[PDB]
């Protein structure tokens, strides 16, 4: 037995969850039961706080949703058969270069483009708040709020600092299947290769490492499952065998080892790096270097 | 260059780091120590942290790290050579010592607790409303060992009710008894369970707990210690695949 | 040295060879039979790389570089200056990660614990394997393997890459790509999580695992829980990397031509293919 998945599945009471300072009115109600998630983890689905940042978050989620959706039905001829077959193939493009930053752009050469990042904007945004309000509503550390700001950074660069810098809409990412695979490739045609951007080749080493270190810590915990590995807190509060055997078994392997605690400082830093270099690699491209590979030939 | 002094402060960071994730994952363990207990020349070139405190719920105290090794029992093993870095031997029965794969750690001689207070384990008879809604039931089912032998019959399930998952089967034996055996250590088949870690022989001697009715995280390792340390310690009398084909 | 709480654990028993022949440790790092046998295969590959700087005639990590056998060698030997020093460090690089893998599980099974860890870099290993050994072979040539230098195989990666067009295309290569994504995800709530429950505001008492929940459950309806998180961020890993092997062993041996063109498919489909409008209309 490897505990991928599990041999027998038991159920109980609904789970309404701890109170602290939440305000209880605004919980949904709990959802169905899951047989089929319940092989892998929880079957239960729901309750869902949902107040008001999150309705904003979700509205205008579903507005920048929708956005996107009636232009490419118009690209469409509201034909639902074209609609499908060339579904990869839409695209909502930013204003012109001519444009520069103004929002005078007519709404099929760059408005509806624009109305779609206002939307994109604030569900972001809002969202962001919403995993800071929960966190503190129960008490608990703002380790997720940081993480995710590391992630936004990144697409706060691509579709808004840098566009500005550079001073103009039509430097940001479309709204597209394929076409935001062609503009990430063109991208590095006209800045002279990624490869040779110092924090594209970090950001490649943290996202090859996040793998390799949650491959490890999760196959870890499996391991060690047999004494109770993956209730964490607790190994925490009070090591047992299961703590000191996973820590051996990379102390006797590599020459070093973690904690219970402390693997999870590995873990966030490993993932939150990922964006927070390549954030940093993109906005410095264009603004403080045209061509990395001669940037390189000097450095 | 911008672009320049950026990618060198970046390295300036990231050791600053290395420096920081390392030494934080050193509140358990350091300082280290010879084969003798006594304090290591060589402590490496990261020092201890300052200590932190939790603050433990359910009036169960606080936890400062770094601070004084915990454990301090007897450890039934003797050194096998004069110089460091070779094995020591059990010096009677490790599965009965608990050294080796078979180790246990002296844990809080309580309960895990839930968010509310109430104990996170529960035999399933006693948890309201909890039933099996997926896979074979164990219940009921005849236990096998490694040995090929019957050790006896599953009586319950213990569930984790916060997480709302089995943790335990508890098995009757001869003497009708009871005795504890992890789920990640057993194989529900069809018409049996079967528990490739030990011989029938051997469940008598699982560790027990004090109470019928909740487990403590000192037995839950005690337990869990002597499972897995059958692995190695009961190979002898576990039987070939073929055998077992059989 | 030890760790506090080692001493117990030091128990003889659990290698795969030799008995108790290498059965020890040299300060933290246990040795075993492949110990000893990785020290043999990473020395003896160190060396050779070494070797082929000096031919090549540079000591500068950003320029050594050793290629594997030109096209014209196809799946045979060469000379040891011109693919076959690439070829003997191949083999032992091989040989080094599997006796690494191998070590692995003698340690577990001295500390009786599960053997995931092994089995998960087995698949880093195989993916190593598939760019090195099996795509090479299917394609009838050592030459499209990658060459080993800093720098120069990330122009093979571009090169390559390019040879199909935007890779961008590549279906498998998607796909990979959303597991390398969606993992630094999950590896980051999964950090973010324990910790903020670990480490609550200031002063109050250390949160449960009902809290890490119910902050999820909150959070977006869900909470996969504790066991599933784990079960999922290996789920994650290995199938980035299985995708990844995938979409390369499938290039230029199922597929020559340029991977955006493959697309044209579905574009195809009898009740869609000539309806007017749109981009493909
Ligand atoms: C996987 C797809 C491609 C590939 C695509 C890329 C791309 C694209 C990039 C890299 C980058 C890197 N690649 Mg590569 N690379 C390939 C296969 C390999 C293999 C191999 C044996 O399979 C190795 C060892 C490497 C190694 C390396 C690192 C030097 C560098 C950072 C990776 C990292 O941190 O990973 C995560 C792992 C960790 C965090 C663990 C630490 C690993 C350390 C850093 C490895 C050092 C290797 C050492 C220099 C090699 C020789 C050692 C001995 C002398 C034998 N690549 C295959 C062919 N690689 C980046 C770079 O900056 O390149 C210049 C980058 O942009
Ligand atoms: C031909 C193309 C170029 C190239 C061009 C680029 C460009 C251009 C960029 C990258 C970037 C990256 N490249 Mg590259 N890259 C190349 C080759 C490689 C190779 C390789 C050959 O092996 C590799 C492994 C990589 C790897 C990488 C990653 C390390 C990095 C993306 C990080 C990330 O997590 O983004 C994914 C994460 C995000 C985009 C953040 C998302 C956050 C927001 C908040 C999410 C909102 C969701 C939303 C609300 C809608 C859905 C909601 C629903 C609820 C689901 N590149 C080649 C040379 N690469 C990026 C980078 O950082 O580079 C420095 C980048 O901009
Ligand atoms: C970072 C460099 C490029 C880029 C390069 C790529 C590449 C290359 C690929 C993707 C892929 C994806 N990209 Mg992208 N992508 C970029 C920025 C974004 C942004 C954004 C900044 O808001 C979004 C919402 C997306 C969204 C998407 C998804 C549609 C798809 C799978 C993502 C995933 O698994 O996420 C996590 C999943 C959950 C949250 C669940 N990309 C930037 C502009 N993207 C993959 C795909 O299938 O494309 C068709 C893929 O091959
Ligand atoms: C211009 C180039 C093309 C392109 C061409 C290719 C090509 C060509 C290849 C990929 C491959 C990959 N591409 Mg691409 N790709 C492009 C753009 C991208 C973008 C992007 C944001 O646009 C992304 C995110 C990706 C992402 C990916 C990954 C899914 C995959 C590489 C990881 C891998 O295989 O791991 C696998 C992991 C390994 C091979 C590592 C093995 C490590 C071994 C086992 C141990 C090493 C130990 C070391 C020696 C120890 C030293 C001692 C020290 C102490 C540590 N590509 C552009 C469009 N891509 C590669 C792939 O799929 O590989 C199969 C590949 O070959
Ligand atoms: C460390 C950087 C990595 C990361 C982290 C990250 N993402 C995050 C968080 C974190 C820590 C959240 O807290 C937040 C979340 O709620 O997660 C479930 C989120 C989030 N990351 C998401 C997506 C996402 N993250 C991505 C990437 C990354 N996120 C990086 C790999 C990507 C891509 C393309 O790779 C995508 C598509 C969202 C699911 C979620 C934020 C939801 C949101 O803002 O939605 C508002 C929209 C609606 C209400 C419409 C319905
Ligand atoms: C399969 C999913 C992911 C994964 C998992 C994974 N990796 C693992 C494990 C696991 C679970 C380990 O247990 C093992 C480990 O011990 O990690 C701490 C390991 C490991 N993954 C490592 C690296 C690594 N893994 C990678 C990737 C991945 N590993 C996936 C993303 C990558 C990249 C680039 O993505 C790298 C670089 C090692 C740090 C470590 C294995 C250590 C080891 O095998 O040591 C024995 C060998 C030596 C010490 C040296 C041998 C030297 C050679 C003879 C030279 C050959 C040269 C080479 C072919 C080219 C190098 C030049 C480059 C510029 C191309
Ligand atoms: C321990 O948590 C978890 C992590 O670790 C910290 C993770 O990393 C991840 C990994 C993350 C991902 C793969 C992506 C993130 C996932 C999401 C954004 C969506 C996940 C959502 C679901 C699986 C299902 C959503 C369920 C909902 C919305 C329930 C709503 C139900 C109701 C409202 C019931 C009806 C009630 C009524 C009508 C009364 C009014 C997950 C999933 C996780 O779960
Ligand atoms: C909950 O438990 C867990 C632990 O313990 C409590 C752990 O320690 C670890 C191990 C993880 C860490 C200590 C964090 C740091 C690890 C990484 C960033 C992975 C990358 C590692 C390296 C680049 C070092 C590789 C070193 C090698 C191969 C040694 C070289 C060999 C000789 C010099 C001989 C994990 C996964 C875990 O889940
Ligand atoms: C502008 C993006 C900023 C991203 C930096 C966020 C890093 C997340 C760090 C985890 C928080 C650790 N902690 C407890 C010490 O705060
Ligand atoms: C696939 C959808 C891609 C849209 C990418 C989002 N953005 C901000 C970068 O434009
Ligand atoms: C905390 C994670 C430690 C991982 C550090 C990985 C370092 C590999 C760096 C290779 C990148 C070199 N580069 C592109 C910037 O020149
Ligand atoms: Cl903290
Ligand atoms: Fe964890
Ligand atoms: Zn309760």
């Amino acid at each position: 037995y490897q505990n991928i998945f599990s041999q027998v599945q038991v159920r109980g009471p609904a789970d309404l969850g701890m109170t602290e300072d939440v305000n209880l009115a605004n919980r949904s109600g709990v959802g169905p039961f899951s047989t089929l998630l319940g092989w892998f983890g929880n079957a239960q689905l729901g309750p869902i706080y949902l107040g008001s940042l999150g309705v904003l978050s979700l509205f205008s989620g579903l507005m920048w949703f929708f956005t996107i959706g009636i232009w490419f039905w118009y690209q469409a001829g509201w034909n639902p058969a074209v609609f499908l077959r060339d579904l990869f193939f839409f695209s909502l493009e930013p204003p012109a270069p001519e444009y520069g930053l103004s929002f005078a752009a007519p709404l099929k050469e760059g408005g509806l483009w624009l109305i779609a990042s206002f939307f994109m904007f604030v569900a972001v945004w809002s969202w962001w708040g919403r995993t800071y309000l929960r966190a503190q509503a129960l008490g608990m550390g703002k380790h997720t709020a940081w993480a995710f700001l590391s992630a936004i950074w990144l697409w706060m660069v691509l579709g808004f600092i840098r566009p500005i810098l550079m001073g103009s809409w039509s430097e940001a990412v479309p709204y597209g299947i394929f076409s935001h695979l062609d503009w990430t490739n063109n991208f590095s045609l006209v800045h002279g290769n990624l490869f040779y951007n110092p924090f594209h080749g970090l950001s490649i080493a943290f996202l090859y490492g996040s793998a390799l270190l949650f491959a490890m810590h999760g196959a870890t915990i499996l391991a060690v499952s047999r004494f109770g590995g993956e209730r964490e807190l607790e190994q925490i509060a009070d090591r047992g065998t299961a703590a000191e055997r996973a820590a051996l078994f990379w102390r006797w392997t590599m020459g070093f080892n973690a904690t219970m605690e402390g693997i999870h400082r590995w873990a966030i830093w490993m993932a939150v790096l990922v964006t927070l270099t390549g954030g940093i690699g993109i906005l410095l491209s264009g603004t403080v270097v045209d061509n990395w590979y001669v940037w390189g030939q000097n450095h | 260059d911008l672009a320049s002094l950026a990618i060198y402060s970046f390295w300036i960071f990231l050791a600053g780091l290395i420096y920081y994730l390392q030494t934080e994952n050193m509140r358990e363990g350091y300082p280290l120590e010879n084969e003798d207990g006594t304090p290591a020349a060589n402590q490496g070139p990261f020092p201890l942290p300052k200590p932190k405190t939790f603050i433990l719920p359910h009036g169960r105290g606080t936890l400062t790290v770094p601070g004084p090794e915990s454990e301090d029992r007897p450890i039934a093993l003797a050194r096998t050579a004069v110089s460091e870095g070779f094995p020591h031997a059990p010096t009677g029965d490790p599965m009965k010592d608990g050294v080796g794969p078979a180790s246990w750690v002296a844990r809080r001689d309580l309960p895990e607790l839930d968010g509310h207070g109430h104990n996170k384990i529960k035999p399933m008879k006693a948890a309201a409303g909890f039933h099996v809604s997926a896979g074979k039931n164990p219940i009921g089912l005849p236990v096998r060992g490694c040995d090929l032998e019957i050790a006896g019959k599953v009586v319950d399930i213990w569930v984790d009710i916060p997480e709302q998952m089995a943790r335990f089967l508890e098995v009757e034996l001869k003497d009708g008894s009871t005795r504890l055996l992890p789920m990640q250590m057993v194989k529900v088949q069809s018409n049996r369970v079967h528990v490739n870690a030990l011989s029938s022989d051997l469940f008598a001697g699982i560790p027990t707990i004090k109470s019928p009715t909740e487990v403590t995280l000192l037995e839950e390792d005690k337990i869990c210690g002597y499972v897995a340390g059958g692995l190695m310690y009961a190979a002898p009398k576990r039987k070939s695949v073929v055998a077992a084909m059989l | 040295a030890l760790l506090s709480f080692e001493r117990k654990y030091r128990v003889p028993g659990g290698t795969l060879v030799g008995g108790n022949l290498f059965d020890f440790w040299v300060g933290p790092f246990y040795v075993g039979f492949f110990g000893v046998a990785t020290f043999f295969f990473a020395a003896l590959g160190i060396i050779l790389i070494a070797w082929s700087a000096v031919l090549q005639g540079t000591w500068n990590p950003q320029l050594i570089s050793v290629y594997p056998p030109a096209l014209e060698y196809g799946l045979g030997g060469a000379p040891l200056a011109k693919g076959g020093l690439w070829q003997i460090i191949t083999i032992c690089a091989t040989g080094a990660f599997v006796s690494w893998a191998l070590r692995e599980v003698e340690i577990c099974r001295k500390l009786g614990i599960g053997y995931h860890i092994p089995f998960a870099f087995a698949f880093a290993i195989l993916a190593y394997l598939t760019l090195v050994l099996f795509r090479p072979v299917m394609m009838g040539a050592w030459g499209y393997a990658f060459p080993y230098g800093i720098w120069t195989h990330l122009d093979w990666v571009s090169n390559t890459g390019y040879t199909y067009g935007n890779f961008h295309y590549n279906p498998a290569h998607m796909i990979a790509i959303s597991f390398f994504f969606t993992n630094a995800l999950a590896l980051a709530l999964h950090g973010a999580l324990v910790l903020s429950a670990a480490n609550p505001e200031k002063g109050k008492e250390m949160r449960t695992p009902d809290h890490e929940d119910t902050f999820f459950r909150d959070l977006v309806g869900y909470s996969i829980g504790t066991l599933g998180i784990h079960r999922l961020g290996l789920l994650l890993s290995l199938s980035a990397v299985f995708f990844s092997a995938l979409c390369m062993i499938i290039t230029g041996t199922i597929w020559f031509d340029q991977w955006v063109d493959w697309w044209q498919w579905w574009v195809k489909l009898p009740w869609w293919a000539n309806i007017p409008g749109g981009i493909n209309g």
